[PDB]
DNA sequence: ATCACAATCCCGGTGCCGAGGCCGCTCAATTGGTCGTAGACAGCTCTAGCACCGCTTAAACGCACGTACGGATTCCGTACGTGCGTTTAAGCGGTGCTAGAGCTGTCTACGACCAATTGAGCGGCCTCGGCA
DNA sequence: TGCCGAGGCCGCTCAATTGGTCGTAGACAGCTCTAGCACCGCTTAAACGCACGTACGGAATCCGTACGTGCGTTTAAGCGGTGCTAGAGCTGTCTACGACCAATTGAGCGGCCTCGGCACCGGGATTGTGAT
């Protein structure tokens, strides 16, 4: 499912970063990077959700986890 | 037959995707990935659509900034091609 | 007769006071002038960011401020860039191609 | 009920831009910005009160907090606006 | 002036019975303990704020530890806190 | 019977309760077992750090802990390095 | 002109402890500017803390609080 | 390149300060003069400032050496300091 | 320097969904006394910060000398980019079902406060073993 | 080889423990209506595999310079003393304004409605690309 983040998607994310030539080994490394980031944020989101005794994850859990990690996000209620 | 010399379409894509504001990862694959990742921490979870949207936006911003730092690292080595070692250097100097 | 009107502001002095008393420590108080100062600060900061975003929107010939214009205004000023370090939702990035790439 | 900062941000926008509008997404962004900056200022004020072994938050503490967070050429103007408001309110 | 010197010394002599500590290392330990306590208190108060609660309990401290400490440290800290609470209630 | 003995700890439950009450819940109240849990966490972390520092000191063949040993212990563990990121006065740097 | 009091051998020592083996002669001006900027920020915050307490002597507490504001937490004086 | 390595080992071995105390104290007082006239400093304040400055510069030099190694060089240059301080965001 | 061409900007139309304004109600901002308690103010003091001077010497500085290293040049093969044909899996609209988040009412476990007692931390003095 | 510091005995003093009171925070049960999840059919678009070819990374070579090392002279840092005085810290007074409370009324939060500004399509105008 992490393979579902396709090569053209990483190419587009690189184009938005101004990258003109992309090595053929970039994509696996970027997949690892994204997996680590998501694992770090989702863990705190689920921690908040479990503390609230809820079975659902809300946008505010994600926003609080991101603010905790140092990646404050604007436009989702926090 | 018309062929553009390798390097022109890359700049055209750079301009196009730096002009836009949309998301660049497909919605359904990212939702599937988020659900599978969260499957480890908890069983039988439920995700508000806004939770997945916030996660996707945070991930996209993080990856874009990381790629910009990687491009700086690559240009530093007198290159034009970004490489895994430049990603690793950008991540190490950042502290991550 | 409102406290903000006596201070000549738009942001509410009273509601800001109520939110201030709910942030203090035990046996803590909040002066009535602290709300005045905080309301003035918030009004000034919002005015600065909104004026910059309005200029950015006027450049693109539009009548509505979007996340894109907020990102353009914030990332185009050093003070607001240093102070605001958040991920504006749907704001994209500022276009820039390095010279050695062309 | 869920209170929000939409009214005052719209008032400020129509004060400084009597022809431009704002979006729902921009409204949410401004709500988040105001909430975050207010939380930062309040936290700095609380810590400042604790350090000097006080218990009363005062406009002196808010001034010092603004001077601590906001970068230069913003601290000066913000302090000017706050002092003007305080002097008028006392008057 | 209040300090954690005696408790830190007791813990040290509980771990290494034949080791002493210098004044500078005591200052380092005091600052470290104060910093960790400040972090835990702030996280717990914020957690009370988010869920519209007014009383800090064992659950808030447990979630604060789960959020702040990394990996195995969180697991063992949670275990020790649970043991202490179960002994206290008994 | 002091609450520490009931909890079987070494850190002061009463003083930690007072300190938690000072920061409070923004004018609220603090539970009974919050102090016990906080004291337990503080004791566990201090025990871990002091054990590592004592091992470092013994490896250097000295009978007293110094800030150099504290930094040697902290930087020698991944998780203690992640949790603690402060500058320790008088500790030097890890050879590399 | 006391920024020149950070002598070149001192900068060499700082670079040696950091693992730098060979140093360009243009490094010293860059290091002096970097140090001046850092010192300016920390001292500004410390002086603000001193002023809020209505005093004329800068304690170690003011320096420690100023450093903590910047995310440069320092143990041993707090 | 032998004496450089010996000094590298020796300096990572020890724990003392590397900037002389009096020049740094004069620098600190001169810097603080521009903020509030007629200030005084405890010895603890100046010592803490020196400790923080030395730690900061050593870390920055580590990052700069990494940038230099990246470009297949061994001599650090101003460009490497600039890249290190731009990636971190210190600029 | 010339010129055909894929590609992007500009202008015009449309019709669709979101902003902006208006109503009603309700929750909280505002007012007036009471009271007390947290802080501004005046003194005292004795700590510690600062301004001199000598002097010892270890650190810094200026100069010479040689070689290790960074930068320009050249060359070449392979990894990338570009475009085309096929396909395959996302996106949209509709349908249905059900877990579960959210509000409300009772009440019962729990924590704050005060008066008394006492016991565990904090500072003082000292010294003999760890350390530079 | 001592000297310079940490571990221990001792002085009280402030806060931690008991216990009863009393209000209230939240645990729990119950119901409601939202919203998350699952399935299905089309259908246009994006992804994937492939062929071909130019640009680019990386190596090898050469050379000039710039950086490290050593030596001798100079200097100013650090130690060690000395007087001296602001001012940080503590004590005590008295008081100025913020919290609690009761009553009340207006500003803002949901809900709704409407039109106009932004989004997509389509056709000319332009503008770098790339062979000539």
């Amino acid at each position: 499912n992490i393979q579902g983040i396709t090569k053209p998607a990483i190419r587009r994310l690189a184009r938005r970063g101004g990258v003109k030539r992309i090595s053929g080994l970039i994509y696996e490394e970027t997949r690892g990077v994204l997996k680590v980031f998501l694992e770090n944020v989702i863990r705190d989101a689920v921690t908040y959700t479990e503390h609230a005794k809820r079975k659902t994850v809300t946008a505010m859990d994600v926003v609080y986890a991101l603010k905790r990690q140092g990646r404050t996000l604007y436009g989702f209620g926090g | 037959p018309h062929r553009y010399r390798p390097g022109t379409v890359a700049l055209r894509e750079i301009r196009r995707y730096q002009k836009s504001t949309e998301l660049l990862i497909r919605k359904l694959p990212f939702q599937r990935l988020v659900r599978e990742i969260a499957q480890d921490f908890k069983t039988d979870l439920r995700f508000q659509s806004s939770a997945v949207m916030a996660l996707q936006e945070a991930s996209e911003a993080y990856l874009v900034g990381l790629f910009e730092d990687t491009n700086l690292c690559a240009i530093h080595a007198k290159r034009v091609t970004i490489m895994p070692k430049d990603i690793q250097l950008a991540r190490r100097i950042r502290g991550e | 007769v409102s406290r903000s009107q006596r201070a000549g502001l738009q942001f509410p002095v009273g509601r800001i006071h109520r939110h201030l008393k709910s942030r203090t420590t035990s046996h803590g108080r909040v002066g009535a002038t602290a709300a005045v100062y905080s309301a003035a600060i918030l009004e000034y900061l919002t005015a600065e960011v909104l004026e910059l975003a309005g200029n950015a929107s006027k450049d693109l010939k539009v009548k509505r401020i979007t996340p894109r214009h907020l990102q353009l205004a914030i990332r185009g000023d050093e003070e607001l860039d240093s102070l605001i370090k958040a991920t504006i939702a749907g704001g994209g990035v500022i276009p820039h191609i390095h010279k050695s790439l062309i | 009920r869920k209170e929000s900062y939409s009214i005052y941000v719209y008032k400020v926008l129509k004060q400084v831009h009597p022809d431009t509008g704002i979006s729902s997404k921009a409204m949410g962004i401004m709500n988040s910005f105001v909430n975050d900056i207010f939380e930062r200022i309040a936290g700095e004020a609380s810590r400042l009160a604790h350090y000097n072994k006080r218990s009363t938050i005062t406009s002196r503490e808010i001034q010092t907090a603004v001077r601590l967070l906001l970068p230069g050429e913003l601290a000066k103007h913000a302090v000017s606006e706050g002092t003007k408001a305080v002097t008028k309110y006392t008057s």
